[PDB]
């Protein structure tokens, strides 16, 4: 009896994750879908490079909405570019309801598991991954008559536990009842971070520019004086030094105030944004002539 | 004329992809593809892409293949994916241009007449800013000389729309910078200012020597530009400017002197305090 | 980690941010404001918020998704 | 003003969506009416014959109406102590005048159901334009003229 | 959570998607009705009131 072990992954390229999350944001208020290129290597992962799009219509994320001509089409003129993959999965985000598979999805990845035991099916909530972090759970139906056996049929591993606990607005919807999750990891290499470290990366005029000096002597002017302020608090609260209990004082009047963390964290502050500008300042007189 | 052409992180993640496709097995020069995206006022977004067969030999420099029909039909779908994107450029990763630039560029003037080819270093990764974009412009160059083709320059800039940037966040997420910058960083923010001027500037010296020795024509224009940057310089030994740098450069050292002092003051009471901490609980113990 | 830590808090503050009413308090990081979607909700307190600036009636802004005082 | 048909999540507008007047308010364009002939009301000639001049007069012989200058007076309102018989000389009006007669008495346009009775007020006008002279009676007006 | 704390009219509150109850919450007094309870004692003294 195989087992899709839970140290199974499926793994997501660097440009699988940008493109899964730009189709779903494409659409979001409604539900999109796409087929998914990559390779089964082995039982225990699940590779996935390329996805994409297959258009959106009105039938929603269902069986249907698999265009035969489009996908066979597409594939072809994909294999011309250098990317003989094979369709191993599918994938279809949700609009905020979160990463769980309704009872059509189960149907459609019933279909897809048709076609190759270990076609992986993922979400994507464009709505919910809106920070760091990405809300993509891979998943893969459980057939329903190994219900004799162990559900997730996993053997000797112990990464079952780990990237993830059962997340609950999910186990709601079917979990380990019919269909269970595989773990996700990135494939991120170098030659990817590095293009990608240029999102927000700067140039070498950066660095250099000395900021304005009428907003400078401003803040600087500023800083002091609410630092000031943040002082006569720190001569009351280090001159009052009450002894009644000064453990219990110093836990009695904690709600982030003036001893110190509204104390030299601005001195910090204040310290650094001088110590950069006057170091650019004779950088530049050094440099420049 | 197009101010900027914002290339989207998903483009240079699927250039990347494309020149790994092909050179793996294929081991080859540039790989050309189709640039999609949507305009602006004059700032052409670059949203997507996708490879086109091009084959290349270094004979003739003009014995090429790129697919029409392939580049018809990809685009076929993809309007059919999402609609807001037109063909509006090409991609080669070779980071020089080739003699085959200009002639497959009146290709892609077929399909959008403000063609901008956008150069992605795929293979270094250096400096910065792996995209480089160029138009077609074909002037009588005012100043008296013969007409060509040769391609103009379009600043480049790489921006992030919200889906892509939350992806792009997480995908790093073992080597982003903290954005507070910090001393440490900031500092290195200047020796990284430093040896790019310094990059920037020997990368004129070459060229103003290639001019000097005759290896290069003198452009006659661009080549006073830089003639510009030579009298912009602040000539700093002036009186009236020096007594005005020490001015403010002693009105922010009495601000590090009074954000000193509040560090020290509170460095003492914290071990005055501590002192008292462990030495009433050394009494305490007894 | 710290610097990103507090990057990390000080991105739960990001807009969208759906408007409720502070009704009460239950305890140190924790709420029962009641959202302007029309249904109440028991929610968790961001620390750096102040607690000195949740009176009673505050117009104290929720998180979308998760629906934390933030 | 047009009702159309638009996707339930994205909210394009698909398709308009023909009116036809519905059914309940080509169902107000009784055509029985009761025969309320002047001879069935008594004592309200003056009232009888007013009314004929503001109404029956100005849409049959309109020709010289159009000629005179005289606008007659689209509406009537019919007040007075219960019991006169305001709806009977209006169904006077309705029967020995001919017309349509779209009655479309007041209390019936409250409908809990949010912007129904406003379509049933626009469409009655609707309705009564696309049919030949006729009369757009609301009777118990105070249902909707609170 | 004992069920025994349960009493009618409780305030407990109920878990986002499996509405599992999880604990008992202070009680509710009416927005209006709470702010009538002294928090703040003034300041005048039985020394201040003579005759
Ligand atoms: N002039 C009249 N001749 C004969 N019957 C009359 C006359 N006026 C009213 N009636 C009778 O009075 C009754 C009331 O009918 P109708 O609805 O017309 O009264 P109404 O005064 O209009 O009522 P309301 O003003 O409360 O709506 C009917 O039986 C009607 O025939
Ligand atoms: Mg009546
Ligand atoms: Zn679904």
């Amino acid at each position: 009896a195989p087992a899709v072990d839970t140290a199974e992954q499926v793994y997501i390229s660097s440009l699988a994750l940008l493109k899964m999350l730009k189709h779903g944001r494409a659409g979001v208020p409604m539900e999109v879908m796409g087929l998914m290129l990559g390779e089964f290597v082995d039982d225990y992962t699940v590779r996935v490079i390329d996805v994409f799009a297959m258009p959106q219509s009105g039938t929603g994320v269902s069986v249907e909405a698999v265009d035969p001509v489009f996908q066979a089409k597409m594939l072809d003129m994909l294999k011309q570019t250098g990317r003989p993959e094979m369709v191993v999965g599918w994938y279809h985000s949700h609009p905020g309801f979160g990463c769980w598979l309704s009872g059509v999805d189960i149907n459609t990845q019933q279909s897809f598991e048709a076609l190759s035991e270990r076609a992986v099916a993922v979400v994507v909530d464009p709505i919910q991954s809106v920070k760091g972090k990405v809300v993509i759970d891979a998943f893969r139906l459980i057939n329903a008559n190994m219900m004799v056996l162990g559900h997730e049929p996993r053997q000797t591993t112990s990464n079952l536990g780990h990237l993830n606990k059962p997340s609950i607005q999910a186990l709601i919807h079917g979990l380990n009842r019919h269909y269970y999750s595989i773990t996700i990891n990135y494939r991120k290499n170098e030659l990817e971070q590095k293009m990608l470290l240029n999102l927000h990366k700067k140039s070498w005029m950066e660095g250099l520019t000395l900021q304005d000096y009428s907003e400078h002597c401003k803040h600087n002017e500023s800083v002091v004086k609410e630092m000031l302020e943040l002082a006569k608090n720190y001569n009351k609260a280090v001159e009052e030094e009450d002894k009644m209990t000064p453990e219990q004082l110093a836990i009695k009047n904690v709600g982030k105030q003036d001893p110190k963390r509204h104390l030299e964290e601005h001195v910090d502050v204040l310290m650094t944004s001088n110590i950069v500008q006057c170091l650019a300042a004779m950088l530049d007189t050094v440099v420049f002539k | 004329a197009v101010q900027k052409v914002v290339v989207h992180p998903l483009v240079l993640l699927s250039v990347v992809d494309h020149f790994n496709r092909i050179g793996k097995v294929g081991n080859q020069k540039r790989v050309v593809g189709v640039l999609l995206g949507s305009w602006q006022k004059k700032v052409l977004d670059v949203s997507n892409s996708f490879a086109v067969p091009f084959d290349e030999d270094d004979k003739d420099d003009s014995v090429w293949f790129l697919d029409h029909d392939y580049l018809e039909n990809m685009y076929g779908m993809f309007k059919k994916v999402n609609a807001r994107e037109r063909i509006v450029g090409w991609y080669h990763t070779g980071p020089k241009l080739h003699k085959n630039d200009i002639a497959i560029n009146e290709l892609m003037k077929r399909y959008c007449p403000n063609s901008v080819l956008v150069i992605i270093d795929v293979k270094p990764k250096d400096l910065g800013l792996p995209t480089e974009a160029y138009i077609s412009v074909e002037e009588v160059h005012d100043d008296g000389t013969p007409t060509s083709k040769t391609f103009e320059h379009v600043t480049s800039e790489i921006g992030a729309e919200e889906a892509e940037e939350v992806g792009v966040e997480h995908l790093l997420r073992d080597i982003k910078d903290t954005t507070v910058g910090t001393l440490s960083q900031r500092i290195t923010n200047q020796v990284h200012g430093l040896k790019g001027l310094n990059s920037k500037l020997l990368d004129i010296r070459s060229y103003l020597e290639k001019v000097a020795t005759g290896k290069l024509p003198i452009n006659h224009q661009i080549i006073y530009q830089l003639q510009d940057v030579f009298n912009l310089l602040p000539d700093v030994s002036l009186q009236e400017f020096v007594k005005a740098f020490y001015l403010k450069t002693n009105d922010q050292m009495v601000v590090v002197y009074l954000a000193s002092l509040i560090r020290s003051v509170v460095a003492l009471h914290n071990l005055i305090n501590n002192k008292i901490a462990n030495r009433d609980a050394e009494k305490k113990e007894g | 980690e710290f610097l990103h830590a507090q990057e990390e808090v000080k991105r739960i503050q990001s807009i969208p941010l759906v408007i409720g009413q502070f009704l009460e308090a239950v305890d140190q990081n924790t709420a029962i404001v009641g959202s302007t979607t029309g249904s109440n909700y028991y929610v968790r307190i961001l620390s750096t918020i102040d607690r000195e600036l949740l009176k009673p009636n505050a117009s104290v802004a929720l998180h979308k998704h998760s629906n934390a005082l933030v | 003003g047009d009702l159309v048909g638009v996707n339930k999540d994205s909210y394009l507008i698909l398709e308009t969506l023909p009116t036809e007047y519905d059914s309940r308010v080509k169902a107000m364009e009784v055509d029985e009416r009761p025969t309320e002939q002047y001879s069935d009301i008594g004592g309200l000639d003056k009232q009888i014959q007013e009314l004929v001049e503001a109404i029956v007069l100005p849409m049959n012989h309109k020709e010289k109406f159009e000629n005179l200058g005289i606008q007659p007076p689209k509406g009537v309102l019919m007040y007075g102590p219960p019991g006169t018989g305001k709806t009977l000389l209006a169904r006077a009006c309705a029967a020995q005048t001919k017309a349509t007669f779209l009655k479309l008495a007041g209390p019936q346009l409250v409908q809990m159901f949010i912007g129904d009775g406003a379509k049933l007020v626009r469409d009655a006008f609707a309705l009564a334009k696309e049919k030949a002279p006729s009369i757009i009676f609301i009777d118990e007006l105070d249902a909707i003229g609170t | 959570i004992d069920i025994n704390d349960v009493t009618p009219n409780c305030r407990v509150a109920l878990r986002n998607d499996s509405y599992t109850l999880h604990k008992i919450l202070p009680n509710k007094v009416d927005p209006l009705v709470s702010l009538m309870m002294v928090e703040k004692v003034p300041d005048s003294t039985y020394e201040m009131i003579g005759g």
